[PDB]
DNA sequence: ACTAGTATGAAAGTACTTGAGCTTGA
DNA sequence: TCAAGCTCAAGTACTTAAGCCTGGTCTATACTAGT
């Protein structure tokens, strides 16, 4: 009755991908190992949830 | 008010005195710029029901070669103007032998009179404008330079020198403010002189569209 | 000082109100220079 | 069972269409 | 006085939002015969 997949997998791909749903993306990116500085500045990000591209 | 209305009717009078003489009219000199209290003596002081009311000051007016066509120039009464109205300035017209008229209307035509005078435009030609296009001659602006109108023979003169039809020019609109001013219909070229900041002077030319 | 005058020059530093303030500034500038630009390469081509 | 194949908030502006109101004609 | 036609205003729907370039990660799930 329990089948696991759709429990593990769908926080798998939401992790993975990014594609925040089955909505918006973005929200778990690549962390960034250039620099100890860049992983921790990566680790201590927020993100507005307003779109790009506005004039405002 | 009595005295703004008697301004208006002045100012429409003289405006309507230099579109017949820019039109290419019989103007009298002394009618072409009159003055207010030269106005108020010749009709009257007080348009709110007295002398200078409306229809007592319908100018008629010659052209300055060929005499026989007049647009004898109409002021409607009411406000707002219907067909029941212009059928009796058609009836005036037909009177007469003349074909072109001015109407001065004071609010808005019904659209039905507006379809109305199309509805003539091949046995007689009517042009009509409201009170506020009137109470400033717009091509005294600086802004509106020098608009002529051509003859068909200069027209073909200027097609047959730049080798190019009357396709090719750019146009203007018939319901330009400034060629419903010269009153100029469908395919009339009109040269424009302007000054220029880079060559001094130059002329274009509007075929009309 | 309240409302975001800065006295001290760049030599001298500034305080971290001043500082703040400064950064306020600055990042109305790079929001300009940020929104400007896909605005004026659409009107270039429009006209052309 | 079970397994693989199968099936489905924080755009802005312009133009066109529809509805309502006013005027004219019968 | 009523009906029809025409014009104007308001509301709704449709089309676009920089140029080039470099990297990376990841790509269905539910089911039902068909053994």
């Amino acid at each position: 009755a329990i089948k696991t997949r759709i429990i593990s997998d769908g926080l798998k791909y939401s992790l993975a991908t990014g594609n925040w749903g089955d909505a918006r993306a973005g929200v778990s990116q690549v962390l960034n190992r250039l620099t100890f500085a860049s992983t921790l500045s990566h680790l201590r990000r927020l993100n507005s949830p307003i779109g790009r591209d506005g004039k405002l | 008010d009595d005295e703004e209305e008697t301004y208006r009717l002045w100012k429409i009078r003289k405006t309507i005195m230099q579109l017949c003489h820019d039109r290419g009219y019989l103007v009298t000199q002394d009618e072409l710029d009159q003055t207010l209290e030269e106005f108020k003596a010749q009709f009257g002081d007080k348009p709110s029901e007295g002398r200078p009311r409306r229809t007592d000051l319908t100018v008629l007016v010659a052209h300055n070669d060929d005499p026989t066509d007049q647009m004898f120039v109409f002021f409607p009464e009411e406000p707002k103007v219907g067909i029941k109205t212009i059928k009796v300035y058609c009836q005036r017209m037909q009177e007469e032998n003349i074909t072109r008229a001015l109407i001065v209307v004071q609010q808005g035509m019904t659209p039905s009179a507006k379809q109305s005078l199309v509805d003539m435009a091949p046995k007689y030609i009517l042009e009509q404008f409201l009170q506020q296009e009137l109470l400033i001659n717009i091509t005294e602006h600086e802004l509106v330079p020098e608009h002529v109108v051509m003859t068909k023979e200069e027209v073909t003169e200027l097609l047959a020198r730049y080798k190019l039809r009357e396709n090719q020019l750019p146009r203007i609109q018939a319901g330009d403010p400034v060629a419903r001013y010269f009153g100029i219909k469908r395919g009339q070229v009109v040269k424009i002189i302007r000054p220029s900041e880079t060559a001094g002077r130059y002329i274009t030319y509007r075929l009309v569209q | 000082e309240s409302r975001g005058f800065v006295e001290n020059s760049y030599l001298a530093g500034l305080t971290p109100t001043e500082f703040f303030f400064h950064a306020m500034g600055g990042r109305e500038g790079l929001i300009d220079t940020a929104v400007k630009t896909a605005e004026t390469g659409y009107i270039q081509r429009r006209l052309i």
